[PDB]
RNA sequence: UGAACGCACAUUGCGCCCCUUGGUAUUCCAGGGGGCAUGCCUGUUUGAGCGUCAUUU
RNA sequence: ACCAUCGAAAGGGAAUCCUUCCGGAACCUGGAUAUGGAUUCUUCACACUGAAUGUGGAGAAAAUCCACAGGAAGGAAUAGUUUUCAUGCCAGGUCGUA
């Protein structure tokens, strides 16, 4: 329960939360359909996303971590064929 | 100026060679390998050839730790593969074993195989020259065979073995059996053949 | 818990409709100590027990059955920004929704919810350009503030 | 003076133009793909190549027969002299165990997938008719349909071409919200543009009538047959997935040859009028192909 | 156990460098991206054709706001993946500098 | 120093690479440590050559 | 596009005088930087940007210094670009020296 902030945009909704004292901001785009434009680059954006998962990876266990969370959480696989979200 | 320098000394020798290769006048033994099977029939030649490729290190010694292995805890038939190496498909040859031989054309030391057709036709085999020694290596697992053989078939391509020396004997022997005993490598340049034929 | 924000719904289940994206509504709802009975969630091979609020998107509801409180996403949206539950009387079904400012407010500090000449001689050239520059951004700034004040009371005319 | 220490990003340079070019040189790459993709029909043929098409839909043709024979003889009630008068399913689930049931009258909500079919096989009347009224002929194209008792005779004649499984709600909603198109007119006179469902407007002003203002009401509709399935169904067009292995090089070709080798044992198809429809997990295979 | 331990444990380590240039953030939205602004922040039809004959890199905003009545109605956003590898790109091409931005009023500058 | 090996040498001259330390120090200066010859062999990695080939399900 | 390197204490060569120490006074070279002014309505003046490329002068065979054609590129709203304009800071090893 550490979300403080939420707004809603065109681009998509920005959730702000208290993580460890610090506020952290991320954008969360529409679930609908994408148009993938020929101009981009995937060549790179394909490294930043290794770069950052790994970083979640160690970002995630210390968390779950500290508050006594088991980690990697299980994937209840009865409740993930319906809705396939957080829960 | 002195543009040779467009070209090291290796290069512009492996063109040189290239040249006097088509220039001089070849002697029928040495041109004979000019006459290689033909798309179709060396496309087929290798279907049958890969469908016997011998074991390699990997696969041997998996196969035989597992047996090990089922030793130590607590009646095959034959193998069947291309036999390859010089002395080994020569000595075939000549005790009338070998079904199918295939000779390379390029061998660097070509007087390696020039006895090669005349021994495989004088003892009664089968013989291809085949385009190419690094492709007669892949289906043995080496960089390189200068020859390579079938001595025994399993009894499910003993027709297309069959087959196969039929089409050769068609294409390759009976085809070439005149212009392989006539001196090669007669070809003319445009600034020569200006100059003489025509003159 | 240690803030007001994570005790908000606290005794409320929540309908989440069809209409209303489950993905954004649910995490919002489960992060402040709701609970979410989604109707999307009824579609594979309840019966609505304990639900007290309801968030709809259509034009027009149908059923409209007495105890709950029929609320538009928004309600959510501003009862987290402002963290102290605002009045559900502003968000029902078949109203136009109040503007739903940012937290972060305006990049100019405009309010949209709102009712020397002669010593600039003795310059120099280089402080006289920076004043200049200054006097420029400020000018822009309130200029881009009074477009919009003017913008607004036209709306408002009509 | 009162400053306040920051960090500064400069502007890239040149970061227009080079947009610019990139997008001239998706364009030309794409042109001078099907430029040399259509010069390539005027190839020389081999008589190998004749031959085996030939005889492989000769073989295909007299399967479709038979099949067709079996399904009019059951039609009939004839079922006198057919060597089964049961409707089989085969389900196939992976250490890969097969379900051999007896398919009900129930009707069953399926995606078909449409895959490469049999090597060196022109499809033949039936087959291409029923994947036409499918819209199915694009390979890597997948659409939801309503199994009954009489689409079960259709399935065991395109059986070799489609791949088919019930899916899940999951599934169905990913599906959806991932890969959604319509045909949907462009500024003013434009038609035919295959677009992406980016908003429930469009969903509003062509399926409003029927009660659909949303795409989770067209998920509704789907997930659970409706009275405005049909509507919906030939409203979202053919999906386009993504091939399971995409690039030839030698990464690429090792990953062909591992996933063609497992195609041998999950996709079989017997020859035979008496056929099971082969049904498999879907949810896996999406998986895969989003 | 791929990154299945602690990296940073209880260090509280510092990179403060003299040349350790960290990017500043990305700045926060405003009122007029929102779904549903109010009526004064939508762009004229001449302000419109304003943006939209501007350059990509020359335009003071990247978006033009709209006003939406219900959330149902918002359409998935265009330029979502452009913004983020921008944004990537920026992250390493882009040179950064130290300044020390002022924060005087202009009545200061002029002479007593 | 010498077969004598970073380059020269009738000079006790001139360089390059890596690590580390000290003085206002991201740029400057200095100190310390370790390296940089040729022919040949085996292997590793990176290449050149329209030299020989193969290349439609 | 074209060849290492050696070869001058009388050739070419950055700088000290009343030639090294002392006192006073002064230059040369290299480097990081700050201030003022200029770059005049906002964008290279009547100090005064200048890439590849091609030339000229001094040296006078080479080292070394400078300049010219050329038009690449860059420059503005809480410090725009340049700093051949001025001032401000630091350092200068080895061998010979009767």
């Amino acid at each position: 329960r550490l979300v403080r902030k939420v707004f809603v945009s065109i681009k998509g909704v920005y959730y702000q939360a208290n993580i460890k004292g610090e506020e952290v901001r991320w954008l969360v785009p529409f679930k609908f359909p994408e148009n993938i434009p020929s101009d981009v680059d995937f060549r790179i954006m394909l490294t930043f996303l290794e770069f950052y998962s790994t970083l979640l990876h160690f970002v995630l266990y210390k968390l779950y971590t500290d508050s006594g969370l088991i980690y990697p959480p299980k994937l209840d696989l009865k409740k993930d064929k319906i809705i396939s979200g957080l829960s | 100026l002195s543009r040779y320098v467009k070209w090291p000394e290796y290069v512009r020798v492996q063109r040189q060679k290239k040249i006097l290769s088509i220039r001089l006048k070849v002697p029928p033994t040495i041109a004979q390998f000019q006459y290689t099977l033909d798309r179709n029939t060396a496309a087929e030649t290798f279907k049958l050839f890969n469908k016997y490729r011998p074991e390699t290190a990997a696969e041997k010694k998996e196969r035989l730790t597992k047996e090990a292995a089922a030793v130590a805890e607590g009646a095959s038939p034959k193998p069947y593969a291309v036999k390859y190496g010089l002395n080994h498909v020569v000595a075939l040859i000549e005790n009338k074993k070998a079904k199918l031989v295939l000779i390379a054309n390029d061998v660097d030391p070509i007087e390696l195989v020039v006895f090669l057709p005349a021994l495989c036709k004088k003892m009664g085999v089968p013989y291809a020259i085949v385009k190419g020694k690094a492709r007669l290596g892949t289906l043995v697992n080496q960089k390189t065979s200068a020859v390579a053989a079938l001595t025994e078939v399993r009894a499910e391509d003993e027709a297309a073995l069959a087959k196969l020396v039929s089409t050769i004997d068609a294409n390759f022997a009976d085809k070439y059996d005149e212009v392989k005993k006539h001196w090669g490598g007669g070809i003319l340049g445009n600034k020569a053949q200006a100059k003489m034929d025509k003159r | 818990y240690d803030s007001p924000v994570a005790s908000l719904f606290s005794a409320f289940v929540f309908y989440v409709s069809r209409e209303v994206p489950i993905d954004i509504l649910e995490f919002l709802i489960l992060s402040c100590g709701g609970n979410v009975i989604s109707e999307a969630a009824m579609d594979q091979i309840i019966d609505m027990s304990k639900v007290t609020h309801q968030i709809v998107d259509r034009p027009v509801l149908k059923n409209k059955v007495a105890g709950r409180t029929y609320i538009q996403p928004q309600w959510i949206f501003d009862c987290i920004n402002k963290g102290e539950l605002v009045p559900a009387n502003k968000y029902l079904p078949g109203e136009a929704l109040p503007p739903h400012l940012s937290p972060w407010g305006d990049a100019i500090g405009y309010d949209p919810t709102a009712p020397k000449k002669l010593k600039m001689i003795m310059m120099s050239n280089k402080q006289k350009k920076l004043y200049k520059k200054m006097k420029y951004s400020n000018a822009k700034k309130e200029e881009q503030a009074e477009n919009l004040k003017k913008k607004k009371k036209q709306i408002a005319k009509q | 003076l009162n400053s306040n220490p920051e960090i500064l990003l400069r502007k890239r340079r040149n970061a227009d133009r080079t947009r610019i070019e990139r997008q001239e040189l998706a364009k030309k790459k794409r042109e001078e793909q099907i430029k040399k993709k259509r010069s390539n029909k005027n190839k020389f043929v081999r008589a190998e190549s004749i031959v085996a098409k030939t005889l492989a839909t000769s073989r295909e043709k007299e399967r479709i027969k038979r099949v067709s024979i079996l399904e009019d003889k059951k039609a009939k009630n004839e079922t006198q002299h057919i060597a089964s008068g049961k409707d089989f399913i085969l389900k196939i689930t992976e250490g890969l165990i097969r379900e051999k049931t007896t398919y009900d009258g129930k009707p069953a909500l399926l995606f078909i997938v449409r895959v490469r079919g049999p090597l060196a096989v022109n499809i033949p009347n039936k087959a291409f008719k029923i994947l036409s009224l499918l819209r199915l002929v694009e390979t890597n194209t997948g659409v939801f349909v309503k199994l009954t008792k009489n689409v079960y005779p259709l399935l065991k004649v395109i059986a070799p071409y489609v791949v088919i499984g019930k899916p899940s709600l999951s599934s169905i909603r990913s599906l959806i919200q991932k890969r959604g198109r319509i045909i949907y007119k462009g500024e003013n006179e434009a038609e035919p543009h295959e677009i992406v469902l980016n908003d429930n407007n469009i969903v509003e002003e062509q399926l409003g009538d029927h009660g659909i203002i949303c795409v989770e009401d067209i998920i509704h509709e789907i997930a659970t047959m409706g009275e405005s399935f049909s509507v919906c169904n030939f409203f979202l067009q053919p999906f386009k997935l993504n091939r399971e292995v995409s690039g030839f090089g030698s990464l690429n070709r090792l990953r062909k040859i591992k996933q063609r080798e497992a195609e041998s044992r999950t996709r079989q198809f017997s020859n035979a009028a008496t056929a099971p429809v082969i049904e498999v997990d879907i949810d896996s295979l999406l998986a895969k192909l989003n | 156990e791929n990154y299945q331990y602690d990296l940073w444990g209880d260090s509280t380590e510092t990179n403060d460098h003299v040349m350790h240039l960290r990017a500043p953030k990305l700045p926060p939205p405003t009122n007029e991206e929102s779904y549903n602004p109010p009526e004064e922040y939508l762009l004229s039809p001449e302000e419109k054709e304003a943006w939209e004959n501007t350059e990509y890199s020359e335009r003071e905003r990247n978006f033009i706001p709209q006003k939406y009545s219900a959330l149902r109605k918002v359409p998935g956003y265009g330029e979502s993946i452009r913004e983020r590898f921008e944004r990537s790109l920026d992250l390493y091409l882009a040179p950064r500098v130290r300044k020390n931005k002022l924060n005087i009023d202009p009545n200061s500058l002029i002479p007593e």
